[PDB]
């Protein structure tokens, strides 16, 4: 909603047929009279290139309505992407603490095994201590 | 309302079979991948756990 | 850790109910909805043209690609089996 | 401001080289590959002439309201149902104006059939007025 | 599902983050180790640049259908923005129908005074010749 | 193939040389705009360091009953309610994760202590025998 030279709000935004960039009437017409080209990349252009007049036509412009056609669908996509984004950062902890419980479970099982061996050793040991 | 619905329900039901047999295809197609996504996230488990 | 959607979905999920849906174009103002059913079943016969243009063709087009995307995950499971079992083969000796 | 194709605000506008016409990318590509002809100026079309058009400020989405989705759902339904009769409107009245055009040409074909008869009668009356 | 180099199915795919075009390992590895760049664009890359195909996340992955509210929004927008052009398809025909109707009405009103004058002159001149 | 942020199957794939990880352009834009780094590994990332991929244009078939009422009244409900129930069950899974992690830290405390005591008692009886 600004010009392509002077940054003012155009009353008839000008559109040139090389690198079309919404401009202002007086700015673009002046840049033409100064040199027959646009501001963007120094290509060729003519006076006829601008189709100035707004495009109001059977297109039936509605001053952008709140709840009619496109807004609900766009907002829905944006919010569903966010739902999935957060559920991802939750499934992160899901898998991570899975790995933690895996290591801890292997640890606790094979660790009670350490006692399963130690008890046999000490129980035979005190028995021998009484015996001999 | 029905003048075209009686065709849009009819020519849809031309596909309710040929697309419907493939409708038994894409169902069990990704369904077995729920074991391939389990035994992947289970192959995500056994790798570093040992 | 998302947008106000967090409390919105908290309400909508704990509450449980489903938002009152798009039951407007169906029934039949009502004359608009009847003319809408007309143009919409016209678009339905249009999407039926655009479905029967393939028939079985673009169906099999998706089928073959589906299998050729399927096989890779199981190649990966083969990789994981081999790795873990050779680890155990070291652990034994 | 306004797309001369869909009536939407296009974030993928495209300009043609034979025509000054910034159009929507969807319909532009669809028509371009469907037929070798242009939308409005009927300038024989090649796709690689396209100028990807952008105004990097202009994109203005709506902050309509905090209103619940129990609004937006029936909103989209009712808007589609309304636009359905609004799109039937543009074709029915066009078929009616076409029928009226053929009808008016038919009375035009009858009047320029009766004018020769009337001129014949007038010329004969004046030829009697000669004597 | 397809491969861009050998036309053979990638049973070990890896797409490099250079000119990503889904690539197979058993080709692209020696591809980068022979010429250190991507095939299509030829920007420089190697083995560590080429990256495996991996699982999405610990979030639940799912088949692609028109069910997902994003796919639902995509399909609904397809239908809508197509009816948007369908409206122009009839506004344009109305522009020609109504102009032809008004123009045939102009030629009709031009033949109307013609028939009125011819009909009045018929009576006038016939009565005058019969008045003799 | 899939995306590592939304768990989505992209029509818009873009992967970065900062983290070679197939991510959905939507969540990748959102993230790198939030904090200018990768989300998964977090090597600092600017949105123009990535590169898009050219996709095979993958499509899912319009089911037989696809229209306004099917894609509006029925269809959105399954998607939204299944996002609700899925995310709820996933947070429930995180709750179960915290519970099992606490139980596991308890079991590890038990193992460590009992092992510390028995490793002594064994060699204690052994030293008495070696007396």
């Amino acid at each position: 909603l600004i010009c392509s030279i002077s940054n003012e709000v155009p009353e008839h935004p000008c559109v040139s047929p090389v690198s079309n960039h919404v401009y202002e009437r007086r700015l673009i017409e002046k840049y033409i009279a100064e040199n027959g080209t646009d501001p963007i990349n120094n290509q060729p252009l003519s006076e006829e290139q601008l189709i100035d007049i707004k495009v109001a036509h059977p297109i039936r412009p509605k001053p952008p309505s709140a709840t009619s056609i496109p807004a609900i669908l766009k907002a829905l996509q944006d919010e569903w992407d966010a739902v999935m984004l957060h559920s991802f950062t939750l499934r992160q902890q899901l898998q991570t603490t899975r790995q933690e419980l895996s290591h801890a479970l292997y640890q606790h099982d094979a660790a009670c095994r350490v006692i399963a061996r130690l008890t046999k050793e000490v129980t035979a040991a005190r028995e021998a201590l009484a015996t001999l | 309302m029905t003048t075209e619905a009686k065709r849009a329900a009819k020519m849809e039901k031309k596909m309710k079979i040929l697309l419907g047999g493939y409708q038994s295809r894409a169902m069990g197609l990704m369904k077995q991948l729920n074991d391939l996504w389990d035994q992947i996230e289970q192959a995500h488990l056994e790798l570093r756990t040992f | 850790t998302d947008i106000m959607r967090n409390e919105f979905e908290r309400l909508a999920a704990r509450q449980p109910i489903e938002l009152l849906s798009m039951k407007r174009y169906e029934l039949p103002e009502c004359v608009n909805n009847s003319m809408a059913q007309l143009e919409h079943q016209a678009v339905r016969i249009e999407n039926l043209e655009l479905m029967s243009q393939h028939g079985c063709n673009a169906w099999k087009v998706y089928n073959e690609n589906l299998v050729h995307m399927i096989e890779h995950a199981q190649k990966e499971l083969q990789k994981l089996r081999k790795h873990i079992q050779d680890l155990n083969w070291q652990r034994k000796n």
